[PDB]
């Protein structure tokens, strides 16, 4: 989970 | 109405950069340094005007009080079994962080296992990730401070909840997977970097490595098991197969739902885990997603989107691995997205589909893929699930717009598979029967029909008189599905509001084609879809421009900020949370390099030409017409938001205040609030969540002059  | 002055903010007019021949001035580039006296003074001066503005009207206090009362309800996660014990998360109502409980049996007395609340005065130390050993006797857990993505992994022996000495540092965007021999755990770490690593820095994160930590040793002894020094953006997450035989390595680069898939039969290691594993590169490109479900010997079941934008299940036999040989176990649906799959009770598959932005849940046979049982649900979302291969039962959690929702349990050893309510909580003060949810489909500019949920009090006249709160995201294959929001229901009940959620392109609602419809050259589709949602609400009489608020966070913050620039006439109020505002520079900071799969990168001439057209920071412009100003705007960010570095909002607000705020016709406020000891949002303590929604709706109430309805 490294999406903006 | 505006009884304050915008702060003095220096413009560096020399800060000019050439992008493929196009000159771009960035006069607030100095706000990119969070540590400077200049930036610190800028933040202080901005908060100095925002806070008194938000707190002037008693509405903030009424909202805060109502939120505190109504949000005070018991909050449970699904039970899940690890070894011979059950665990679940639970918040009595208003605890800053939910607490992890353990019980030795379903009927057994529960006790506190891990209570993050005692780790800080203000609840800003939060659990971020965890993994139990295969036997359930040992427990690893990540802790993040002040909302930062950075994690410290700590360890416990489950029996007696005993603290162990093992501590792992420099962990971020990490897997956690114990080998089934119980010797140790795989995780990811980043190499040392100059400066801070606490969430206040902007340093780009590259060269993530995969390590193996042997329990009972120092982190410096950890084994390096995979690295990609020639590919600094690659991230390799490990998981163990259900039988413990194979480590599966899922390598990602960027945010697309694709991954390389390499495997390692651990029994083929020459002397256990001692260095770089003997990786077998089963899938060695980024053309598709391969999400491990289960295996039976060498036959591996994966959820995939390879040739299947709505997703499907395939079996790949490691002994006959060519694509032409793969078996399709559960074929792709024509329209419905297969969201996720779990394997439980050896040979059952739990499949969760998204059908027009609502979840269904079904049980299938592992051997054939055949449907066996439909678990009946109301309209809403599945937001929790437990049941691994060795388990003989499932729990699942349902929620919807109008009620907190239900945890169901189903004993899968029974011949007839009937789910039962295991836990249900209702919120007194918000009667679900008073409201309705409708789903409509509106045509966008290009004629594409977009789903939108609308929630409102039953019996309202569609005369355009109602305040409305329209939410969107639109990106990264994320589907925006029904969820219970006390804060939004207070807007409905106590501010007479209408809620709307627009399922615009870029999301995952209609699979990879929906996602591709809102990225790269086609990102403008998202903004067009969202503007058309607003126009629908107005045309159909739910609201009017002057009474309409739009809201989004992160990629959703980009969404609403862009819509403010493009159609200022359409909105009364804009609340952009933690938004990506500088589309030319986003890739330079922390993990922003990962988002180029959705956005493109300004380093490319082609991509620059897309980006410059919509970048919020680069499209602030006075509305041409004398009778049109910018909507009231509130930007929310925090000083440890290392996901979307706060410089985005800082530079954006300086620009808004200078270009638009200085104009005589601008009477709507343009404000920022920068919180402390908080970040992008995950793990934010209850007390801060309450302050934040109180701020948000006080802003709306003041700007649109809405009376509280008791």
């Amino acid at each position: 989970g490294f999406e903006p | 109405m505006l009884s304050f002055q915008y702060p003095d903010v220096y413009r560096d007019e020399t800060a000019i950069q050439d992008y493929h021949g196009h000159k771009v001035c960035d006069p607030y580039a100095w706000l990119e340094d969070p540590d400077s006296e200049q930036t610190k003074a800028f933040v202080e001066a901005q908060n100095k005007i925002t806070v008194p503005f938000l707190e002037q009207c008693p509405i903030r206090g009424l909202y805060k009080e109502r939120m505190t009362e109504l949000y005070d309800y018991p909050k449970y996660s699904c039970h899940f079994k690890k070894g011979k014990r059950y665990f679940y998360f639970y918040n009595t109502g208003l605890q800053n962080q939910r607490v992890l409980y353990v019980q030795d049996s379903l009927e057994g007395e529960a006790r506190v296992f891990l209570d993050p609340n005692i780790l800080s005065d203000d609840g800003t130390v939060a659990l971020r990730g965890y993994a139990f050993s295969e036997d359930g006797e040992y427990f690893a857990y990540g802790l993040s401070a002040s909302g930062s993505d950075w994690v410290t992994i700590k360890f416990m022996k489950v029996d007696g909840a005993k603290e162990l000495p093992d501590v792992l540092e420099r962990v971020k965007f990490s897997c956690m997977a114990w080998t089934h021999d119980g010797k140790g755990m795989f995780y990811n770490a980043y190499p040392q970097q100059d400066g801070k690593s606490d969430g206040t820095e902007t340093s780009t994160n590259l060269h993530q490595k995969l390590y193996y930590h042997v329990l009972g040793t120092d982190q410096s002894e950890d084994i390096l098991c995979a690295e990609f020094p020639d590919e600094p953006k690659w991230m390799g997450g490990a998981e163990l197969s259900d039988d413990g035989r194979y480590v599966l390595l899922s390598i990602r680069e960027g945010c697309d739902p694709v991954n390389r898939l390499w495997y390692c039969d651990l029994q083929q290691e020459s002397n256990g885990i001692t260095g770089i594993l003997k990786w077998v590169k089963l899938i060695d490109n980024f053309e598709g997603e391969y999400d491990y479900v289960t295996n039976e010997g060498t036959v591996f079941t994966f959820k995939t989107n390879r040739h299947s934008p709505n997703y499907r299940l395939i079996n790949i036999d490691f002994t006959d691995p060519e694509e032409s040989k793969w078996k399709v176990l559960v074929p792709e649906h024509e329209k419905d997205v297969l969201e996720w799959v779990a394997c439980v009770r050896s040979n059952f598959l739990v499949l969760c589909y998204l059908h027009d932005v609502k979840n269904t849940l079904q049980l299938h046979d592992l051997a054939t893929g055949a449907l066996l049982k439909i678990f009946p649900l109301e309209v809403g979302s599945v937001v929790g699930y437990s049941g691994q291969k060795k388990d003989t039962e499932i729990f699942y959690q349902f929620t919807s717009f109008l009620s907190p929702g239900i945890i169901y349990h189903c004993d899968l050893t029974k011949e007839e598979l009937e789910p039962r309510v295991f836990r249900e909580v209702t919120v007194k003060g918000i009667d679900a029967s008073d409201y309705q949810t409708v789903q409509i489909f509106y045509p966008s500019k290009d004629g594409t029909k977009i789903p939108m949920f609308i929630v409102h009090k039953k019996g309202i006249k569609l005369d355009g008189s109602h305040p409305a709160f329209l939410y969107g995201y639109g990106g990264f294959n994320i589907s925006i599905t029904p969820n219970y929001s006390v804060s939004r229901l207070i807007f409905v009940r106590h501010m007479g509001g209408v809620l709307a959620v627009a399922n615009i392109r870029g999301g995952g609602e209609y699979g990879e084609t929906w996602h591709k419809g809102g990225i790269l050259a086609n990102k403008q589709n998202c903004f067009d879809d969202f503007q058309c949602a607003a126009e629908y609400l107005i045309k159909e009489g739910y609201t009017s421009p002057k009474r309409l608020t739009i809201n989004g966070g992160a990629n959703g913050g980009l969404l609403v900020a862009t819509c403010a620039n493009q159609r200022p006439d359409l909105f009364g109020c804009v609340i952009a949370q933690v938004g990506v505002m500088d589309m030319l520079k986003f890739h330079k900071y922390t993990i922003g390099h990962a988002w180029t799969t959705d956005y493109g990168c300004s380093d490319s001439k082609q991509h620059f030409e897309w980006l410059i057209k919509y970048s919020p920071l680069h499209n602030v412009k006075l509305p041409e017409a004398d009778d049109i100003q910018y909507p009231s705007m509130l930007l929310l960010t925090a000083d440890h938001d290392d996901r979307v570095v706060p410089l985005h909002s800082l530079k954006f607000i300086a620009t808004l205040q200078y270009i638009v705020g200085r104009s005589r016709k601008q009477n709507n406020p343009l404000l920022i609030h920068v919180d402390t000891k908080a970040g992008h949002g995950a793990g934010k303590p209850t007390a801060k969540v309450i302050e934040e929604v109180s701020d948000m709706f006080a802003f709306i109430a003041r700007c649109l002059n809405i009376d509280w309805i008791p």
